[PDB]
């Protein structure tokens, strides 16, 4: 996050590793679900 | 200078919590919660379609 790369972004950036041990299609409910396709094109809060 | 914020670390605190599968529910509402969180997330998560 600017000049960081050990922000809260990076610290789950690791354990999120385990999030490779779950369903693809589950995944996918929950994206499409809120649609992070749109919520990757902005973000500032 | 090398110190994460404390709000951020509450979103994604949620998903990292050993909980059962069904908790996981929260996670998916959370993920939007958290900015930065969404970004670095969308890399394991949205590789559900990669």
């Amino acid at each position: 996050g600017s000049e960081s790369q050990n922000d809260e972004k990076a610290l789950l950036d690791q354990l999120d590793s385990l999030l490779s041990s779950t369903d693809e299609m589950e995944l996918a409910e929950i994206d499409r679900a809120l649609g992070i396709d749109k919520l990757v094109s902005q973000q500032g809060g | 200078g090398s110190i994460p914020p404390n709000a951020l670390q509450d979103l994604l605190r949620t998903l990292r919590s050993p909980s059962s599968p069904q908790q996981q529910q929260q996670v998916l509402n959370i993920l939007k919660s958290n900015p930065q969180l969404m970004a670095a997330f969308i890399k394991q998560r949205a590789a559900k379609y990669q």
